[PDB]
C-alpha cells in the first residue's frame, strides 16, 4: 500500500532523535550534533502549525529531514506542510487541538504523519486514521519529567505483550475493550510489535532519560535541549546516548560536565 | 551475592550517613565521622524549598567527591530509573539509593536492584513497603521519615510502624502468617524469615526529620542501626555534624548527650 | 515431601471426581469410570462427612477417596488424616469455621485440594500447602458453568499475561495479586500453575465438562445424581474428560442422556 | 484477695464440658457423660431460670451447678448466690436488662463469668469482677462455630501481640482496646488473660470442641439425635484434644447433630 | 511510690504562677516578681526542646525551681533534660509533637512530669503514663484568650463533680467512655480531685484572667508575660493576682494603670 511506503519512510529514522526548532540556527545546531531530523515548532497563548518561511528556511539550512507540527484535526495545515514539501508531519497534541472530536483523515495525504499515544489503543486508532509511526505522548510542557512518559511507554509495550500471549478466542473482547480496530490489533498480535515506528517524547532531559526509553524498547527518542546551558553540548549527550543505550560507560562519559539541564 | 551486598552493609552499623553536594562538605562530614556520604546536587530541604525536578547528580560533582574522603560514597538514583543506577555502578561509587526524595520516574515500578553488583538502599514507612524493596534486590533499607523539614515525627512513625508489626509478627501463630502477608503485601517467604530473625534481614535505618542530637539518639533508642542527615542548612555544620555522629555512637548516654548539644548553635 | 504430594496429585490428570454422599453413589462413580471420589453426606450448617460413611466409602471401592473439611477447621482435617483419606478437600462449599485463616496445609501427609477464583487466590492457597487447586463457579447446585468458565479464564489468563511479562515488573504484579513472589516466578518461568488445575462447579453436561478442558483443565469435579439417571450421565461426562477434542465422540456421549438438572 | 480465691474456684473446671441443661433428666445426662458442670437455663424475653428449676438440677447432680442471669440483672444474681449456685453466667444469651451498665460482680461471694468477642471486652469484665471468661460465638443455635474461632482468635492474637509490645506503647494500646490499663499490664506479664477462658457458641461436634482446645482454650460450653452419646464425644474430645485417633473413634456414629 | 515523692515535689508549687523565659534577662524578671517557677523555653518553624547552655544558664541566674519543656514523646529529649538536673519536665504540646501515638513513658525518669490536658481522661492518661501534675492545655498559641482555658478547666473540674457522686456501678462504663484507667478513675472519685496539682494555662493575660482559674479552683496558672508592655509590672500583677485571688479590691489595684496587654 501506500501506507507501507510511509511506514517505510518513518523506519529510517529508528536509533535517532528527533530534536525541536524554532529558528535556522536551532537546526543547524541538532543537525551538526546528530539529529536524525528537525521538527520545527512555533516556541500560554494559542499554538499553531509555525510560519511556512520558517519552515521554508530550516528546509533550507539543513539536510536532515524536517518535521512539522499541524494542530489535532487541522487537516488544512497539514495540506499546507504538505505543500510546502517537508518529510514529516506531527499531528500534535502538544500545540492547540482544533478538533476535539475527530483527527486528521491522514489516509489523504502522502506525507506520513506522526501521532502521539498514552496507550495501545490510542496508538492503533491514531495508526487506522493513517499514522505512519507513534510516539508516547508523555508529560507534555516543558516539565523535564520522564515519568509519564515512562509510564506511557511501559502501558503500551506491556499492552502488547499481554496481546501477544492471548488466547485467540479473547482478542475479541480485547479490541472491545481498547477500543482498537480488531485486524490492526490482530496485526500487533502477529508481530508482537506495532506495525510502525514507536518513539518516546516529553520530559527527556538527560542523556540517562534518553537511554532509558531506548532500552524499555523503542525506536528513539524526540527532544524539546534549548531550555539548556549547553544545547550543543546536551544534545551530542543524548544522540550519543540513544545511540549507545546498553553501554554505561558510555553512557557515564556523555553525562559528564554537562551543564545544567532544565 | 545478596548475601554478600547485604554483608557489605553491615560496616555501617552505628553509621551516621550525610547528604551533600560537593567537596569542601563532603570533606566535612568525614572530617566529623560520618560513616558515609551521600553526594548529590540538592540537599532536600531545597528540593522541597525551591522545587524543580531532582534527578541524579552529574557525574563530576559525584567524582569530585569520591576522590575527596576515604568513607564510602553513595548517590540517588530516581524511583525506577534504572539507567540512572547504571551510570551510578560504571563511576564507581559503594551505594546507590533508589531514593523517594528525588523526582519519581516510574509509579508503577522500582529499579530491579538484582541486575547490579553494586547494593542499594531504599526507602520505605512500614514492614510491608520494606519486604518489598528488599524482594526487589534492596540490600539496605531506611524509612521515608519526613524530608526537608527538620521534624522528626514522621521517621518516628515509620520506625515505630516497622518495629512494632515486626514484634507482631515475631510472636504470630505460624497458621496465621499467611494472612498475614496477604494484608502487609509482602512475599510470604521474606515474612518467615524476619519472624525467625525477629528484624529486618538487612541493615535499617532512619532517615527524615533529624536535626539535633536527641533526634539521633531517640532513633538509634528506637531501634534503628544508624541515622541519614541532610546539617548543612544549620548554623555551624561541623560542630553539629560532629555532634550527631557523637550522638549515635552514644545513644544510650544521656551524660554525653547533654554534653554534644551544649552551644551547637541555631538548627534548622 | 511437598513436591510428594504434588507428585501425587498428578495422578488426576485426565479424570472426572464425583461427589457422592453413599456407597451406592461411590460405587456407580467407580463403575463408571470415575477417578476418583469426594464425599460427603451432602441451607443449615454443612461440615466434615460422618467418620462412619467414610469408612463404609473407602471399603467399598479402590480408587482415592477425597474427603471435605471446612475452610481452617484443621482439626476436621487430621481426623481425616487419621481415617486415612487420599486426599482432604478444604472446600467453601461447606459452611466456613475461619472466615480470616485457613488449615495450615503443610502440617499435614494427606495431599490438599483448595478452591479459588483467581490466579492470586491460587498462588495463596498453595503457599498454604495445597497440592492442587481446582477453579470454582457456583457454590450453590446451580448447574450453571457460567461462574466456573470466567474462573477458568481469569485463572490461565493472567497466567499468559505473567507469562511474557517484563521480569522488572513481576514484583508489582504479584503485589497486586498479593501473591507470594517466589510462586509468581516459579509460576512465570513454568508457564502454568505449579499444580494441578480442575474446574468446578457447575458441571452438567458431557458439553460443560469437555470445554473445561479444552479450556486447559487437568480434570473435573462433578456432584450427575441431580439427574434422571446418574449411570448414563456420569459415564457421558467421563467419556467427555477422555476424549474432549473429539466432537463425534461428544455428540454420541450427549445422545439420549435423560434430562439433566 | 477474695478475686484470687474466685479465680481458684473456676480453675477447678479447667479442661470440661459445661453442658447447658434446663431439666433435672438433662442434667443427669450431662453428668454421667462427665460434663465438669452444668448451666441452668428454662429455653421471647428470657430470663434467670425459676429457682425451683435450679434447686431440682442442684440436687439431681454432684457436679457444680452454673446458672444465668440477665446482663446487669444484679437482683436476678443477688438471687442465684441465695440459693446457693456454684457459678453465676451474666448471659448475654438471655435478653438484657441494662444496655449501659453491667453487673458489679465483685459485690458478690458467687463466682461469674461473662462472656466476650474480644480483649477488651474481656478484660472489662474482669475489672467488673468476672473471675472466668467465656469467648463467644453466635449467640443463637445455629451449630456454627466460625464467630466462636473468629473470637477466640482476636483474644488469643491480641495477647500476643500484647505479650511482646514495647512497654511504652501499651498504654495507648490500653487506650484503643478500652481496657483498664492495669489488667492489660497483668495479662501481658502472665502471656495469658489472668482467668479461665471457656470457648463457647457454635460447639456442635467433637472436632469443633477439640478446635477449640488446640487454639488455647480452657474448655468449652456446650448447647435431638443421641444426647448422652455425643455428650460424651464431646467430653471425650475435649480430655483428648491431641489424639486425632480417639477423635476419629469418637466420632463415628454420633448420628446426626442439630 | 516514687511517684508520691513526685506527686509531692508539685505540690509546693500550688498557689503561684509559672511563668515562661527564653533568656536569662526574663528569668531575673519572673523571679524577682514573684514567680514561683520559671518555664525555658526556645520561644512557625519546628519547635523543640531548648538548648542546654540556656536551660543552663537560667537555672543558674535564679533560685526558684527550673522547669523545661520536651516535645511529646521525645523521651531522649526529656532525658536530657534529666541530665541537666532540672527541677520540672514538661511534656508540651505547645512544641512540635514529635511522637503523635505515644507520649514519654514518665515512669522512667525520676523528674516530676507536667502534662497538658483537655478533660479529664487527657489528663488521668497523662497521670497513668506517669504525669506528677496536670495543666489545662487551653488555647495554645499567643492568643490571649482564655476562652478554651475556661472551657478546658469547666470540663475537668465539672466531670471530676459527676465522677464523685456516681453510683458505684456506673463508674465502670463511665472509665469506659472518657477512656481513663479504672482505678485511677476510682481514685480520683475517693479524692474528690484529680490526684496531682491541676494548674490552668493557655491565653492568661491579665490579674483578672488568673484569678478566674483560681476561683474555678485550679493549684496556680502558667504565663507566656514578655509580650506586654511593662513585663514586670503586669508579672508582679499576675503573681499579687494568683496570691489574692478572692479579693476583688486588690484585684482591682493589680489591674490599675497596667499598660498594654497583648
Amino acid at each position: 500500500h501506500p501506507f507501507s511506503v510511509k511506514v517505510g519512510l518513518a523506519q529510517v529514522l529508528r536509533g535517532g532523535a528527533i530534536v525541536e526548532v524554532s529558528s535556522v540556527n536551532q537546526a543547524k545546531l541538532a543537525e551538526s550534533a546528530g539529529a536524525c531530523s528537525v521538527i520545527v515548532s512555533d516556541p500560554g497563548g494559542v499554538r499553531r502549525m509555525p510560519d511556512p518561511v520558517l519552515i521554508k528556511e530550516v528546509k533550507r539550512a539543513v539536510s536532515v529531514p524536517v518535521m512539522a507540527r499541524a494542530r489535532v484535526g487541522h487537516f488544512v495545515e497539514a495540506q499546507i506542510l504538505e505543500s510546502l514539501a517537508v518529510d514529516y508531519i506531527d499531528e500534535s497534541e502538544i500545540i492547540s487541538v482544533a478538533d476535539d472530536d475527530h483527527f486528521i483523515n491522514k489516509h489523504n495525504f502522502r506525507s506520513p504523519f506522526i501521532c502521539g499515544c498514552r496507550d495501545t489503543g490510542e496508538a492503533l486508532r491514531r495508526i487506522r486514521e493513517g499514522a505512519a509511526m507513534i510516539r508516547i505522548q508523555g508529560d507534555l510542557t516543558a516539565t523535564g519529567n520522564i515519568a509519564e512518559t515512562v509510564k506511557n511507554v511501559r502501558s503500551l509495550m506491556g499492552e502488547v505483550r499481554v496481546l501477544n500471549n492471548m488466547d485467540d478466542d479473547e482478542v475479541f473482547t480485547f479490541a472491545k475493550k481498547i477500543s482498537a480496530p480488531y485486524d490492526l490489533v490482530a496485526q500487533t498480535k502477529q508481530m508482537g510489535r506495532v506495525p510502525v515506528v514507536q518513539f518516546a517524547s516529553g520530559g527527556i532531559t538527560t542523556p540517562a532519560d534518553a537511554a532509558l526509553m531506548m532500552q524499555l524498547g523503542c525506536d528513539g527518542v524526540f527532544v524539546g535541549v534549548f531550555d539548556g546551558p549547553d544545547p550543543f553540548k546536551k544534545l551530542r549527550s543524548i544522540v550519543q546516548a540513544v545511540q549507545h543505550y546498553n553501554d554505561p560507560h558510555v553512557l557515564a562519559e556523555m553525562s559528564s560536565g554537562l551543564e545544567n539541564a532544565m | 551475592p545478596f548475601s554478600v551486598k547485604v554483608g557489605l552493609a553491615q560496616m555501617l552499623r552505628g553509621g551516621v550517613i550525610m547528604d551533600v553536594v560537593n567537596a569542601e562538605q563532603a570533606r566535612i562530614a568525614e572530617e566529623a565521622g560520618a560513616c558515609a556520604v551521600m553526594a548529590l546536587e540538592r540537599v532536600p530541604a531545597d528540593i522541597r524549598a525551591q522545587g524543580g525536578v531532582a534527578r541524579m547528580s552529574d557525574p563530576q560533582m559525584i567524582k569530585e567527591i569520591k576522590q575527596a574522603v576515604t568513607i564510602p560514597v553513595m548517590a540517588a538514583a530516581r524511583i525506577g530509573h534504572f539507567v540512572e543506577a547504571q551510570i551510578l555502578e560504571a563511576i564507581g561509587i559503594d551505594y546507590i539509593d533508589e531514593s523517594e526524595v528525588l523526582t519519581l520516574a516510574d509509579e508503577d515500578h522500582h529499579i530491579n536492584k538484582h541486575n547490579f553488583r553494586i547494593p542499594f538502599v531504599c526507602g520505605c514507612r512500614n514492614l510491608g513497603e520494606a519486604l518489598r524493596r528488599i524482594r526487589e534486590g534492596a540490600a539496605m533499607i531506611r524509612t521515608k521519615g519526613e524530608a526537608g523539614t527538620g521534624n522528626i515525627i514522621e521517621a518516628v512513625r515509620h520506625v515505630r510502624s516497622v518495629n512494632g508489626d515486626i514484634r507482631v509478627l515475631r510472636n504470630m501463630d505460624d497458621d496465621e502468617v499467611f494472612t498475614f502477608a496477604k494484608k502487609l503485601a509482602a512475599p510470604y517467604d521474606l515474612v518467615m524469615q524476619t519472624k525467625q530473625l525477629g528484624r529486618l534481614p538487612v541493615v535499617q535505618f532512619a532517615a527524615g526529620g533529624v536535626a539535633t542530637p536527641a533526634d539521633a539518639a531517640l532513633m538509634m533508642q528506637l531501634g534503628c542501626d544508624g541515622v541519614f542527615v541532610g546539617i548543612f542548612k544549620s548554623g555551624d555544620p561541623a560542630r553539629r555534624a560532629r555532634a550527631i555522629v557523637q550522638a549515635v555512637t552514644h545513644y544510650s548516654d544521656p551524660e554525653m548527650l547533654v554534653e554534644v548539644s551544649c552551644g551547637l548553635g541555631e538548627a534548622m
